[PDB]
């Protein structure tokens, strides 16, 4: 005969109230001791509330774009709506991806999020040589940064331009594939 | 056009937790939190509702940042009317205008 | 009438999977859950307190004229179960509400 | 320009006013170092 | 899709206007400043 239980107290304290109603992006987490759903001091106007990991990812990125921070080489900067990527497309995905690309986003989470990661990584390694994608190689291992490899037409493009290295980072969330690649000479 | 101009005229505001409500309203027209010169009071004339009305409209201009030195001014028509229960927001829109 | 409401929204949580309401404040802000149930008479029981009971002399609560309003019932679910500080909209459409 | 509702808090007193419509003024304040380019009527004209 | 390509465009233009606006900003406020443009940005791709 419980399936009716009346609330005592509120998810926030009387002192608690207000700055929940001031934050938009205010959430209940499980407080330790009661086990209850409550509003807790830390998670009221907290950075982490705003600034989530995608945010710190591509600001990151774009701060390694600085002049100051790099300069003097080829810059290609990517983005992919994650929606454009249609992963039953075998045609599609066949054509632009090696493999072992397949391979890594299949097994990943979000499949579209990661293929849109390694499509925007691709297209952004081609801006920076600036001359299908399958010939750019991102080889992609779990919380490391991934590493660019030029097989056909792609190698002899940068050979013929004198690129040595090319690097790229990829951030990749629910939304959008943000991918910069840097070539030096 | 429409939806363009819903998106960057009117419903700017909407995805952005850094934008109030309140203040997204009075941005849309180019105002500021410190152009809402009047507070037309619910003003019943208790003892909870006059402060906690008071408290509240405090709370939401500290919390936007209204200028110090420029308080929000009371109009409290019920001084006059009295409490009409449903018609009391709708003498008081009819004063704010 | 309010006990006929807190048992429905109960089983539309429990039929909806939450069990404790709260559970909603882990995805949206408590500005963000609404209640726009409505009635078409409202506290029937009440209204007889206040009409007849009440003429009659005999004993009715003191604040049986709140038990009455059509809106009532959505302020009790809110008070005993939600909490919440999102829209009440509470419509009176007779057979249609 | 704008017109909104709020209900209160857990409670047993019906007439009681709250703070509830305090929803309206919500913001969030954690990261304010810099100027909202979306505050910025020129902007949005820009983009529009 | 038409639209998702013009918005992809949108981004990629916001990102590199930031770039450039962040070349300007003293390099200990740089962090900062990129954290709540990109936001920004991230904010306005997903309204459009």
């Amino acid at each position: 005969n419980k399936l009716f239980v009346s609330k005592e107290h509120a998810p926030y304290t009387d002192e608690l109230e207000e700055d929940v109603y001031l934050d938009p992006l205010a959430r209940v987490s499980k407080d330790k001791k009661s086990g209850s759903l409550t509003f807790n001091s830390k998670n009221i106007q907290s950075k982490d509330s705003y600034i989530n990991a995608n945010t710190i990812e591509t600001a990151k990125m774009i701060e390694n774009m600085t002049k100051e921070k790099v300069s003097n080489g080829g810059v290609g900067v990517d983005v992919e709506l994650i929606t454009s990527i249609n992963v039953e497309n075998d045609t599609f995905i066949e054509r632009n991806f090696t493999p072992q690309e397949i391979e890594y986003c299949s097994a990943q989470p979000s499949v579209q999020s990661s293929f849109a990661g390694t499509w925007s990584a691709k297209e952004a390694v081609f801006k920076s040589l600036g001359v299908a994608l399958k010939d750019i190689e991102i080889v992609r291992v779990n919380k490391n940064a991934p590493a660019v490899e030029l097989h056909g037409n792609a190698k002899k493009a940068a050979e013929e331009a004198g690129v040595t290295d090319v690097k790229v980072s990829i951030s990749h969330d629910d939304l959008q594939a943000v991918a910069v690649a840097v070539s030096t000479k | 056009l429409r939806a363009a101009q819903q998106q960057w005229g009117n419903d700017f505001y909407k995805r952005d937790p850094r934008i109030a409500p309140l203040r997204g309203a009075l941005a849309t027209y180019g105002l500021t939190i410190d152009d809402l010169g009047v507070a037309s009071f619910h003003g019943t004339s208790t003892k909870a509702n006059d402060k906690n009305e008071s408290a509240t409209i405090n709370e939401m201009m500290k919390h936007l940042g209204r200028s110090e030195g420029n308080p929000v001014i009371g109009v409290f028509q019920k001084f006059l009317t009295g409490h009409p229960k449903g018609a009391a927001g709708a003498w008081m829109m009819n004063g704010a205008l | 009438i309010t006990l006929f409401v807190l048992v429905s929204v109960v089983e539309a949580f429990i039929a909806s999977g939450i069990t404790d309401p709260y559970e909603m404040y882990k995805y949206v802000h408590v500005s963000e859950v609404g209640n726009c149930s409505g009635s078409g008479m409202g506290g029937v029981s009440a209204l007889r307190g206040m009409f007849k009971d009440r003429f009659k002399d005999e004993p009715v609560q003191n604040d049986i004229l709140q038990e009455s309003f059509i809106n009532t019932m959505s302020a009790w679910v809110n008070m005993l179960l939600i909490s919440s500080s999102g829209p009440i909209k509470t419509p009176v459409g007779a057979c249609a509400t | 320009a704008m017109a909104a509702t709020a209900t209160d808090k857990i409670g047993r007193s019906v007439p009681a006013p709250g703070k509830g419509i305090l929803t309206t003024a919500r913001e969030h304040h954690s990261s304010v170092k810099y100027a909202s380019p979306n505050l910025n009527m020129k902007y949005r004209k820009r983009q529009l | 899709v038409t639209r998702e390509a013009q918005i992809k465009d949108w981004v990629e233009n916001e990102l590199e206007a930031l770039k450039l606006e962040a070349e300007e900003i003293p390099s200990e406020d740089q962090n900062e400043f990129l954290l709540e443009r990109t936001r920004e940005i991230h904010n306005e791709a997903e309204s459009q």
